[PDB]
């Protein structure tokens, strides 16, 4: 499930409270037991 | 089924194919080769009072 939405202000970080519907983006057929998670992050230090 | 089929005014969403009342009755479903959303309303029923 997939939802983009822009915030209003760059306040201090935190979850902004109100409520938005995420619409399925994709559906993807496989079947995999998943124990963890990895998020893949661009470096792009330079 | 049986029913009159009308072009809804409805907003399917694109991953939304059937459509529901407050019963578990289809509504409305979209068509699987045009991709056009169709309402379903029954036929003309009604009693009869002699």
């Amino acid at each position: 499930y997939s939802k983009h939405t822009p915030i209003i202000v760059r306040e201090p970080e935190d979850l902004p409270q109100g409520f938005s519907a995420l619409e399925p983006l994709v559906d993807l057929p496989i079947g995999i037991n998943i124990t963890r998670f990895q998020t893949l992050l661009a470096l792009h230090r330079s | 089924g049986t029913g009159v089929l009308t072009e809804s005014n409805k907003k399917f969403l694109p991953f939304q194919q059937f459509g529901r009342d407050i019963a578990d009755t289809t509504d409305a479903v979209r068509d699987p080769q045009t991709l056009e959303i169709l309402d379903i309303t029954p036929c003309s029923f009604g009693g009869v009072s002699v």
